[PDB]
């Protein structure tokens, strides 16, 4: 209902989406709160990509029953666009390739306001963002994100996008596969900063390992919210119960 | 200060030539003669220039010119093309190309127009590849109308050959762009790529016929075609694959039409508005971003 | 026993239909006229057939057909050709097929030919889609001789129309396998998807060509093309893609040649040898396995 | 030298193998030994693919300095097939998908002698090598293995090939990327699986919680191996020196 709803960022309310004839999520009954690093663990099939690009907007995934509120408002009429410019944004597990597009110029797109005013301040932004990455700014800023880049490259630049960007809101699918990562400590670090920055992350994956370093973890299988709350009990739920 | 080609108008401005680079030049028939030879052995690392330049009405720039480089040369050439005015102009290259054993030919036009298309830019080249041989070539026009591009290009390559062509335009207003490349890899382990990207917009009509001959044993191929069409545009993509060895194995791919919906709605997601994200991925294709 | 048009030799051996499904047959001017329309409403779930069979010397099938679905109607056409003795046959089919509103129709052809050549099964079909119809067709031809193939289709669709047209061939001695397909999406939203697998072995000859127009807003279509060559074969890919709005989108993709060495390797690596290894994946893209 | 080589498996001494212009690996000195689960860790670039693909014998990864020895012999003159009747397989990253081939027809090939032997054996085998991997066997059977499968139920269909061939050497590249790995105990119980039967696996990663798993763990950085032995060890040393 309207319970504690002022310190939340999210409210996803009974959500149903269908994909085609068949039923996706049935009934998914999610919320984000200010400052928190909430993940949702599943199996595969569970709808977990379907959840994150119905919160987005994104073409295809419309609601057939439910309601998203985001920031006290009801988003059902906003476009992804709109929605962004609130300060809601989305990591996609494949970051699309861009022809011609540099990273120099990618990582300016979205940028918090906070840095992308002062070009000096902006530019330095960005070398924050790929150092944070384990990127060297010097041999990526004038690279293309296009089909030349390996998977780890342009999924750590788009790590680097979601820093710049800074949002009230980043939705995370699967942060931590196809970057080549070397141990969760490097994907911490970049969580630790986006939280002490103020954001929430919304960290959707299937590796029960991941959802330990969150705050809290809701458990989705068959589209619906099944347990959720401390990480390490939901955690272990989910191994067991599959 | 640099071996360069100067043509303004239908005249030849300057004919210079260096040490192990011979260029030759001169007027016949209302044509003009070319002849540009890398000596064997020579590695030049600083491009060759090629201005031409128009500004009077009704010019026909007719340039005939045979490029022949020898064993184990090297060289760049960067052909520009600033015709601003437009009216009447006809730009036309008739190329010989002869690419000896190790030699290594790069080629890139960029042209320069105006707002008025009354331009026709017709190229045609021959080219030839003894074994080792490289070509690279690049063709680009996003600047001002086009008016009627009209690229031809044959290539023949023998045993261990490598071919790089690609073309990036910008059409617009009633724009005709007309791509016919044939890359035929008759020698054993040729390999090549043929590339087109693009954007087409108001009343322009593309047409790209791309091909490669896998004739030969180990000879591998590529044609990747991407097109964005927008307004009234029509494009046509024929991309021709022949296959006459069972050890050759060439692969295509096309995207033609509007821009990928993954692109733009990741662009959305950045708070950039439909048309901000589209003029992103436009500009990024054509090589403006 | 269920509605079939049996044809031995070039006479009708069987003219039988069920209620809701006019199958209608004659023979005039050496050729069989047939005319199948299926009624409003009616959704057959149980496949129709046609068999066709020739055994005599220098026999000229030439069929006629009118295929016509109403509106909210669905039927299922199984076409087998039975070709043993192959001295002289020729199998012509000349198709008309109309589509109604949300109607949907599906026909699969299968070829069983002897080891002689001298066959030619020449398949033209005319198709007009309306608003929702959807259209399945499937040519096999993976045994025996093929002799030569020579398929023709043009499909014209309107709103929401969906296509799935596929081939699937096995050519062998001096086999001539000839496509030529064309799918014109002149409807809003309409959906289509051209398909070719195949392995050319010996002497054979393939030629694909296979077109995709995008003329309406919002219309999406891929072509799809995958062709093995072993021996002295010869392929011909050309797969045309045009767009005429700026709301529509074609992709194409092809291979053509050798087998994919990381498949081949991967097949190596559980210790098949590379005849072994090749032959599981000419088997696979035949549709034997 | 000749030091307890009678317990070695395979043996790779001081291997060079060049990818074009570039040396990948400058000096390869990597040993695996019978019944042992040795992973093999490093950044991206070290040349851990590169590794697993010169000793399976794939085309285009030829040494040009050194040797190695499987089974006491010098395997320089072997081709693919030759080295996997050998008793050496290799589970490449993105398994490659192929046209019209099933999957009780995919796991068939390279099978144990001890299970193709006999058709009630045989069909045994695939049913608890799809079982192991978590995949319905009835559900996935009569499936190609093509385009059509996720990447996750390719990969787990490769997992359940490697099970049915149970070979002397697997070499896995990176077993655990690309399956919607709910847990490493998941990964953990076809490893042991594996081990238990007698094969020895050369597991090559990036995730240092991944090689915690394997009973000794050798880094490579860029084509040499700088520590090895145990895998908390070299594990925590790769986080640091990097």
């Amino acid at each position: 209902g309207e319970f504690m709803v002022s310190i939340m960022l999210l409210k996803v309310e009974d959500l149903h989406v269908y994909r085609g004839n068949r039923e996706i999520l049935k009934g998914v009954n999610l919320t984000v709160e200010e400052n928190e690093i909430h993940a949702i663990i599943g199996p595969n099939g569970a709808g977990k990509s379907t959840l994150a690009y119905t919160i987005m907007g994104i073409s295809g995934y419309k609601p057939t029953k439910g309601r998203i509120i985001f920031k006290g408002v009801d988003i059902i009429d906003k476009n992804i666009t709109e929605r962004a410019r609130m300060g809601m944004t989305l990591a996609w597990q494949e970051p699309a390739r861009f022809e011609g597009i540099k990273v120099k110029n990618y990582l300016m797109l979205g940028m918090n306001e906070k840095y992308k005013k002062d070009k000096e301040i902006a530019e330095e932004k960005i070398r924050e963002a790929l150092k944070l990455v384990n990127l060297d700014p010097d041999k990526y800023l004038d690279r293309y994100v296009d089909e030349t880049l390996s998977g780890g490259e342009r999924k750590r630049i788009e790590l680097a996008s979601i820093i710049c960007m800074e949002p009230d809101l980043a939705i995370l699918d699967e942060p931590d596969s196809g970057i080549d990562i070397v141990s969760f400590d490097e994907i911490k670090r970049v969580f630790d900063y986006l939280k002490d920055k103020g954001c929430s992350l919304l960290v959707i994956t299937h590796r029960e390992e991941l959802a330990e370093h969150a705050d809290r973890v809701s458990l989705i299988c068959a589209g619906e919210v099944i347990k959720s709350g401390d990480p390490k009990e939901v955690g272990e739920f989910y191994k067991k119960e599959c | 200060k640099g071996p360069r080609i100067i043509v303004k108008e239908s005249r030849i401005i300057d004919v210079q030539g260096d040490e192990g680079i011979i260029l030759e030049g001169k007027e016949e028939d209302g044509k003009i003669k070319a002849k540009i030879i890398v000596k064997k052995g020579y590695k030049f690392k600083y491009p060759i220039h090629m201005c031409f330049g128009i500004t009077e009405e009704n010019i026909s720039q007719i340039i005939d010119v045979e490029i022949i480089l020898e064993e184990d040369s090297s060289i760049s050439l960067m052909s520009h093309c600033s015709f601003p005015k437009g009216k009447g102009i006809k730009h036309i290259m008739n190329g010989i190309i002869k690419i000896g054993k190790n030699a290594k030919f790069s080629y890139n036009e960029f042209h320069y127009h105006g707002m008025d298309g009354d331009i026709l830019v017709k190229p045609t080249v021959k080219v030839e590849i003894d074994e080792g041989g490289i070509y690279i070539s690049n063709f680009t026009l996003t600047k001002g109308r086009i008016g009627t591009l009209d690229i031809e290009q044959e290539i023949i390559a023998k045993k261990d050959a490598i071919i790089d062509i690609t073309t990036r335009t910008y059409a617009i207003k009633e724009d005709v762009v007309k791509v016919n490349e044939v890359v035929k890899l008759n020698g054993e382990n040729a390999k090549c790529i043929i590339k087109s990207r693009g954007a087409a917009m108001d009343n322009s009509k593309i047409s790209l016929k791309l091909k490669i001959e896998g004739n030969a044993p180990y000879s591998k191929g590529h044609i990747d075609c991407a097109e964005i069409v927008k307004g009234n545009a029509e494009v046509e993509s024929i991309p021709i694959v022949v296959v006459r060895d069972d050890k050759a194995r060439i692969t295509h791919e096309a995207a033609i039409g509007s821009v990928d919906k993954k692109q733009l709605e990741t662009l959305m997601a950045k708070g950039l508005d439909e048309d901000e994200a589209t003029e992103i991925i436009v500009k990024g294709m054509i090589g403006d971003l």
